[PDB]
């Protein structure tokens, strides 16, 4: 680390917000946590909190600043700049998934435990249905069209396997379990004819003419 | 990984000497190879001027107090094999009483072998390994076996008259301090504290009692057991617990008298009211006669693990776990006189009777000591 | 360093296919949904994208 | 009285709500010194700081409380046993951790909770010194010390009480060992409280399997001598007689299934008792209800032990569930891996019924995949049906990957280069595609492997491979030989297997001395080399096709005592190849018990594989057999029992190497050197049958890992057609009786270190010309 | 992290070792191989590798 | 009969001789939901159709189903049970 020299004051403060301002993380990490190590009580001790997180999440940082984020939440439930926080928060969640591979991001990862995704979706829905005249409130939709359809292509990707193998009752249940969660999406329309392969593999022709009812009226 | 087994205690640096005695050994004879590293009571007995041995693996032999020369080496071993055998582990200090000698095993075993060429008389297997010595008592061979039992073997021919059960902890030190006899009695001791007085004849229990403090901690810092050496004197019924004081009982009664904490671990002795100890840490205090003073007491040998103190002539003779001999006074003990260095470790109780200083090693190399 | 795409703020969740309403044919009924559901539009002035300032509050008095 | 001013003065950490908020007065309230003392109370309470001091005189209450700089900044000194993160977490979960304003009165006892931790990890010093030094405002740097010395190190186990059976046999299946020498490791002397309930169960389950039904353990007890460093251990066994097992009678509440589980029940009369029979009994009873539709079966079995007379009569009743729907999988924690991997490693179809053993079975599997750390499963009802549940799968990674660089030095072979990477998971599905190299003085091998497991998803794996190996050696050749081959992966079932598949491969040597014993191979085959020159080189293409059956029914982990296990080998240029041939390589590994105990085994392994070329041309002398060594016949020197080899009057060996090669080299024999170092003839046959016996003689305790043995090789390698024309100056080589046979004896050891094989034979049968040696202690031997 | 293992045997049958694996499961191993590259020689070639588990 | 390798492929509602042959008209969508257990797939397309449907591929060269199909009317009431124990090729 280093020793910082803050003799009382916030001139120790002014160089962190100044290297925040910087393009550099890493180094205005320990410059703000150790201010708060020291001092997270007096006046410069609400805007650290808010200041290091901004830090922690810009350096890419492990669910340490979740830890953070859910501390912050925890103490003082109150404030006129809440939305921020929960922002935050499902933002870190969202960003916990791209990776796709050990270093590199070349393959479309959509079915790689969508755990994360499910701990967002909830958290921005939350923050677009309690204050919805706030500004960070134009993204949100944005970025739930997005993530809703992550889990319809993950559905939709689980209920190809099983296609595969031989046991057309999963792929029945997860169809099933599609239709009613996220109807409006992509790769929802797509699995219709893949029902259809099921229904008629079981010997009831009497049953699949009703999907091939919506198949052939119900899109193009 | 530069270097493992560390130390903690960093034991005496073994100080000066001020010989005044020079005391020399007149004979020496191996018997076999000892316990070596278990921890396991096993004295030299002594008759009619003749010395006894054990062994925990074999032989039992009956050297001579004067030269040194074998009179009986009978085996006492098991069967044998392919190309190897199995041992006899042997506990618990010989005892002699008439033509008969007892000696426990770790086996559940007590063998009766006689004087005269060593054949056993008797063998009967009891109820958990034995660890304390068989005290004769009025015939009744009560023994203190590892398992809160003292069960009382007859002396014909087995014939085990009464068992009677003591409690035991979840992890006990040790199951020592056979009983003693007091005007037809039994006062043994036992773990967790509890000091009994059963009866001789049948064994019923007159009184039990409490001995120290507990709950220092889960299981450490309540170890607290008299374990010592159960002894009575003029009524008086002492007793020496493990971290706590010792005893103050009566015969009858059995009500706490004094209760001086000095003096904790192992071995007091009792020569006229002067009860010399050593208490967690080996050093010799002249403990009071009842409550306060407690006259004086020893520095020199600070965790050097010592043996039970012996008495040779008012002087408190002593050694430690590395084989030294540090004679002590009796008025004022500052290194009177000491021995020279007997190697292999002295780790069981050496024997003060009439003359010499019998004492075995870690292997068993008894020394007849004289000055 | 395995997350280094989703930190600087990218076009990536953006451009994405619109979600259109599935409408029933005649005679037959659906499996109505319930749980995950898109929000009304509660539309503003907000920027989207990598216009959108994500930083702490200005003071914050 | 009526307080009117509520008076605060100083509010130095704790929050002004929080002050008024923990206070039940306010203004305007009348309350008397109890509500003073309540207050006092959740002073003590809130645990921020409490030297309070109460004065009621005129229309104010002045309650104040003094500050101390009771922050958190725990630092820890050299530990030396003990891993800095234990400590850590454990004062998290029991206090003094960052916050929380820890206060004088807790010192000891944060002392005395760490060091009973220090109690349970087994060492009986416990020397804990912690200070506190103040710093400016309302900070306290806590630093704590330790003086440990050395561990409890565990002392004889001896037990009483035990007849008809030696006190080392039962210990040596035991786990807390208390004699652990140079020799060997198996164990260690290390006391652990959670180990003792495993060993007191294991002895029991050793003492059921022949027939002592009657068990009961009266007690075990643990001690420990004064300055402790060792400690003692006792159990107390009663035997009390033996039986015999008489009736097994079944009676519960089944689906009219009495009738294949009378199958599954049957016993013979005077058979004895056994303690892991019944137990298997009942799993196979837990397996046919479970086969039918039934998740969670119940089976239990009362043993009627009738006295005077040595029977013996179970009774058994069972309950299995009603459906317990198991319609629902998923899978949480797994990153970068694709969940279509996940599925297809477990036999478990979502929708269908539970079985108890289908998700315990997928777990065995997904632990073996490789790329796993850790894999829990659990079983949750949903809520509403009472039967339907969902079964859930916790995973955890464990960065699979490797980079292998190495650089040797001046070894008379010359500098060496190695680099190697795999990864073996390379994007997400699970390929294994790898890049290897070997760059030596004389060595440029090269793996290219980039096979596929799960081609065709039903088992079958798929993969393929580039090579390219430039063997620079001599024979008396300089070997370069590139290529590929793509084979297949059939699984049968369990402990079988079947592999075929494509390759081609292009090999040119040059620089080797005319040997007559590979001297028609050119000649045949349309080239025709001088008899003068040596430089000549030869070069074929070849379109190989291998195939093969696998089988390994060795039922044991690394020491086998019964199965068998053989496999084959083969390869055919069919359409195109400059050289036609077939070789085959069938070889058996069976082993036989003498008796009912797994002690006294003989085994018996045979080689095969005669292969000769077809289409009126030899067979490459770069694919020939070869036997010796001490892989196949000990006691002769490595892969020296061929037909030996010999040249002519052929001396241009273009400057010589200066002893590398010799026997008619430049500077060699002139004329017939009749030359040693045989080369493998087409045809092979050897067999070695060996006993076992126990290891004489070593303690019972540890005389399971050493597995002496006496063998007796014999073999024979000869070749089929060497020549009939005037050549009756040298020992004929197409005879194959010619089998030299070498007994003797050898010795197993388990090391600390890996294993070692160690023999000393003795070859009593052998012919002109072998080169015998003794004492090969070869290592690595697991297979 | 000093955490070596000294391995021994875990075409060489040979190659006793350790394992120096301190900060990133980067080992500092050093084998002592013994391999035939010929019919009857056993030499050389002590060496030593890198074992970067990336 | 290519005997490679084929896992056992059981899908749902494990049916006896014993348990359909209680079912009558009309009792009621409740207790067929506990002779039997809870169905593994409904109609979600406007009726009260449940589907049992007993399927296994066992082994090699085997397909067995039966296909249980009842319908319920508006609140309660069974009145076109209908069963098919045969895979119909």
């Amino acid at each position: 680390k280093e020793e910082v020299p803050d003799n009382p004051p916030n001139e120790i403060y002014a160089t962190a917000q100044q290297k925040l301002q910087d393009g550099n993380w890493r180094q205005a990490i320990t410059q703000l946590e150790a201010l708060d190590n020291r001092y997270p009580f007096g006046p410069y001790s609400q805007q650290v909190q808010l200041d290091l997180i901004y830090a922690y999440y810009k350096n890419a940082d492990l669910p340490l600043a979740q830890a953070a984020i859910d501390r912050f939440i925890r103490l003082n439930p109150t404030h006129p700049n809440i939305d921020y926080v929960m922002y935050m928060r499902g933002l870190t969640n969202m960003a916990l998934d791209d990776s796709a591979l050990q270093g590199f991001f070349g393959v479309d990862r959509s079915d790689r435990d969508p755990q994360h995704a499910r701990a967002a979706f909830s958290d921005f829905s939350k923050l677009v249905r309690g204050y919805p005249n706030s500004q960070y409130t134009t993204d949100a939709t944005k970025r739930l069209v997005f993530l809703k359809d992550r889990l319809a292509k993950y559905e939709y990707s689980v209920a190809e396997y099983y296609t595969e193998r031989g046991a057309w009752v999963a792929v029945v249940n997860r169809v099933e379990g599609m239709l009613r969660d996220y109807p409006d999406t992509q790769a929802t329309r797509d699995a219709l004819p893949l029902m259809e392969n099921a229904y008629r593999q079981m010997q009831m022709n009497a049953q699949a003419e009703k999907v091939a009812k919506i198949i052939a009226a119900n899109s193009s | 990984l530069f270097n493992s087994e560390e130390d903690v205690v960093k034991m005496s640096p073994l100080p000066t000497v001020e010989n005044q005695f020079t005391p020399t050994t007149a004979w020496s004879t191996s018997v076999g190879s000892g316990i070596g590293n278990f921890y396991s009571n096993l004295h030299p007995a002594l008759a009619d001027n003749v010395v006894y041995a054990a062994d925990r693996a074999g032989l039992v032999k009956a050297l001579n107090a004067d030269d040194g020369k074998e009179i009986w080496s009978v085996s006492l071993a098991e069967k044998d094999g392919w190309f190897s055998k199995e041992p006899a582990l042997l506990s618990g200090g010989v005892t002699v009483s008439g033509g008969h000698v007892y000696i426990g095993s770790e086996k559940a075993q007590v063998y009766a072998l006689n004087t005269s060429d060593g054949t056993v008389a008797w063998q009967t297997k009891v109820a958990g390994e034995a660890l304390s010595r068989p005290v004769v008592s009025d015939g009744l061979v009560l023994i203190h076996t590892s398992n809160g039992q003292l069960q009382a073997l007859n002396e014909a021919d087995g014939a085990v008259k009464w068992t009677v059960n003591l409690d035991m902890p979840s992890l006990s030190l040790r199951g020592e301090s056979a009983p003693t006899t007091a005007f037809g009695a039994a006062v043994v001791g036992g773990d967790n504290g509890r000091v009994s007085a059963v009866l001789m004849e049948q064994g019923q229990m007159i009184w039990q009692q409490r001995i120290s403090q507990a709950t220092g901690s889960t299981e450490i810092d309540r170890l607290s057991d008299v374990d010592t050496t159960p002894v009575v004197v003029n009524g008086v019924v002492f007793a020496l617990a493990y971290n706590g004081n010792l005893t103050a009982l009566d015969l009858r009664s059995g009500q706490i008298m004094w209760k001086r904490e000095l003096g904790s671990v192992n071995d007091f002795i009792v020569d006229g009211n002067r009860i010399y100890l050593v208490d967690q840490n080996d050093r010799v205090m002249a403990l009071t006669i009842d409550g306060g003073v407690t006259l004086w007491t020893q520095s020199d040998l600070l965790h050097r693990l010592l043996t039970s103190p012996v008495l040779y002539n008012g002087n408190l003779v002593v050694g430690d776990s590395e084989g030294y001999l540090h004679w002590i006074n009796v008025e004022d003990g500052r290194f009177v006189a000491q021995q020279k260095v007997d190697s292999s470790g002295f780790q069981t109780e050496p024997v003060a009777a009439d003359g010499k200083l019998l004492i075995q090693a870690k292997d068993g190399t008894v020394y007849s000591i004289t000055r | 360093s395995r997350y280094k795409r989703q930190v600087s703020g990218d076009e990536a969740y953006l451009e994405a296919a619109p979600l259109a309403e599935l409408h029933a044919p005649a005679g037959m009924i659906l499996p109505v949904t319930s749980g995950d559901y898109a929000i009304p539009v509660t539309n503003g002035s907000g920027a989207v994208g990598k216009a959108l300032d994500i930083r702490p509050p200005a003071q914050p008095l | 009285f009526v307080v009117k001013d509520i008076h605060f003065e100083g509010l130095q950490r704790v929050a002004v709500g929080a002050a008024l908020l923990s206070m039940p007065v306010r203004t305007g309230d009348t309350v008397n010194d109890e509500d003073i003392s309540n207050t006092i109370r959740a002073l003590f309470a809130t645990g921020n700081f409490e030297d309070v001091r109460v004065l009621r005189d005129g229309d104010t209450l002045l309650v104040q409380v003094k500050e101390r700089p009771t922050i958190a900044s725990i630092t820890f000194s050299g530990n030396k046993s003990v891993k800095d993160d234990m400590l850590k977490q454990n004062l998290e979960a029991s206090g003094v951790r960052v916050g929380e304003s820890l206060d004088r009165t807790t010192i000891a006892d944060i002392e005395k909770g760490l060091e009973d931790f220090y109690y349970s990890v087994g060492k009986y010093s416990a020397s804990v010194k912690a200070v506190v030094t103040p710093l400016p405002r309302n900070r306290v740097d806590l630093k704590l010390v330790f003086q440990e010395g050395v561990s409890a190190e565990i002392q004889q186990i001896n037990i009483v009480g035990n007849h008809a059976f030696t006190t080392d046999e039962l210990i040596s299946h035991f786990q807390l060992r208390d004699e652990v020498p140079w020799w060997n490791v198996v164990g260690d002397r290390k006391y652990q409280k959670q180990k003792l309930a495993g060993d007191l169960e294991t002895l029991r389950s050793y003492y059921l399997d022949r027939g002592y039904a009657r068990f009961n353990i009266d007690s075990t007890q643990v001690s420990l001598t004064p300055d402790k460093k060792g400690i003692y251990v006792t159990v107390n066994i009663t035997e009390g007689d033996q039986y015999k097992l008489s009736g097994v009678e079944v009676s519960g509440n089944l689906a009219g299934h009495s009738a294949e589980i009378e199958q599954l029940t049957k016993i013979e009369p005077g058979e004895l008792y056994n303690g892991t029979k019944v137990t298997k009994m009942e799993d196979d009873i837990k397996k046919l209800l479970g086969r039918y539709g039934y998740a969670y079966p119940r089976v239990q079995s009362m043993p009627e032990i009738n006295d005077a007379d040595k029977t013996v009569k179970l009774r058994v009743n069972v309950d299995a569930g009603n459906r317990f729907y198991v319609r629902k999988i998923r899978f949480e924690g797994n990153d970068t891996s694709k969940d279509a991997v996940l599925r297809r490693e477990m036999r478990q179809m979502e929708g269908a019924w539970l079985g108890s053993d289908l998700v315990d079975q997928g777990k065995e599997r997904l632990n073996r995949l490789g790329f796993f750390e850790t894999v829990d499963t659990d079983t949750q009802r949903v809520p509403g049906s009472p039967d339907q549940v969902d079964v859930v799968y916790k995973v955890k990674e464990r960065n699979t990957g490797s980079f292998n660089f190495g650089i040797g030095y001046g070894t008379e072979s010359g500098v060496s280069f190695q680099a190697g990477v795999q990864q073996d998971n390379w994007l997400g599905t699970g390929y294994a595609v790898g890049i290897n190299g070997t760059k030596n003085d004389y060595q440029t091998y090269a793996e290219l492997s980039v096979t596929n497991p799960y081609f065709t998803v039903d088992g079958v794996s798929l993969g393929g491979r580039l090579f390219y190996n430039d063997f620079q050696a001599d024979d008396a050749y300089t070997n370069k030989s590139y290529g590929t081959d793509v084979t297949l992966g059939f699984p049968i079932n369990e402990y079988n297997s079947l592999r075929a598949g494509l390759g081609y491969v292009h090999n040119s040597l040059s620089n080797m001395q005319p040997q007559v014993a590979m001297w028609r191979y050119l000649y045949s085959m349309g080239e025709h080399p001088s008899t003068s020159d040596q430089d000549n080189s030869f070069k074929t293409d070849d379109f190989t096709f291998n195939y093969g059956w696998t089988y390994n029914k060795l039922d044991r982990g690394y020491f086998p005592t019964d199965g068998s296990r053989v496999n084959l080998t083969g390869k055919v240029t069919i359409p195109g190849s400059d050289n036609e041939y077939y070789k085959v390589t069938l070889d058996t590994a069976t082993y036989v018990p003498i008796d009912d105990d797994h002690k006294w085994v003989v085994l018996g392994r045979t080689r095969w594989g005669y292969g000769d070329g077809l289409g009126g041309k030899e067979m490459p002398f770069y694919e020939n057999f070869y036997a010796g060594g001490s892989s196949t016949v000990r006691g002769f020197q490595s892969n020296t029992i061929g037909p030996k080899a010999v040249y002519f009057p052929h001396q241009a060996s273009n400057y010589d190497p200066d002893y590398d090669y010799e026997c008619a080299t430049q500077d060699g024999a002139k004329d017939l050197c009749k030359s040693d170092d045989a080369v493998g003839g087409n045809a092979m046959a050897v067999a070695s049958l060996e006993f076992i016996t126990p290891t004489p003689f070593i303690s019972d305790k540890y005389a399971n890992s050493v597995r002496t043995s006496f063998f007796w090789d014999m073999g024979t390698v000869w070749d089929t057609n060497w020549d009939s024309s005037q050549y009756s100056g040298y020992p004929d080589y197409s005879d194959p009786s010619n089998i030299r046979m070498s007994a003797g004896i050898a010795l197993q050891w388990m090391s600390p270190l890996g294993p070692l094989v160690f023999s000393y034979a003795q070859p009593f049968k052998k012919y002109d010309g072998d080169k015998a040696e003794q004492f090969q202690f070869n290592c690595g031997k697991t297979w | 992290d000093w955490k070596v293992t000294a391995r021994a045997c875990l075409r060489m049958l040979m190659s006793v070792g350790l394992n120096a694996e301190i900060r990133d499961n980067v080992r500092f191993g050093l084998e002592f191989e013994k391999s035939a590259f010929g019919k009857y020689n056993v030499d050389n070639a002590v060496n030593a590798n890198f074992r970067y588990s990336f | 009969e290519r005997v490679v390798y084929r896992p056992d492929i059981n899908q749902g509602n494990y049916l006896t001789a014993n348990d359909v042959s209680k079912i009558r008209v009309g009792m009621t969508q409740q207790q067929v939901a506990y002779a039997l257990g809870t169905p593994l797939m409904s109609d979600p397309f406007g009726t009260n159709t449940w589907f049992y449907v007993f399927r296994q591929q066992p082994g090699h060269e085997g397909v067995t189903q039966q296909t249980l199909t009842l319908t319920f009317n508006s609140s309660g009431v069974l009145t076109n049970i209908d069963n098919k124990p045969a895979l119909s090729g």
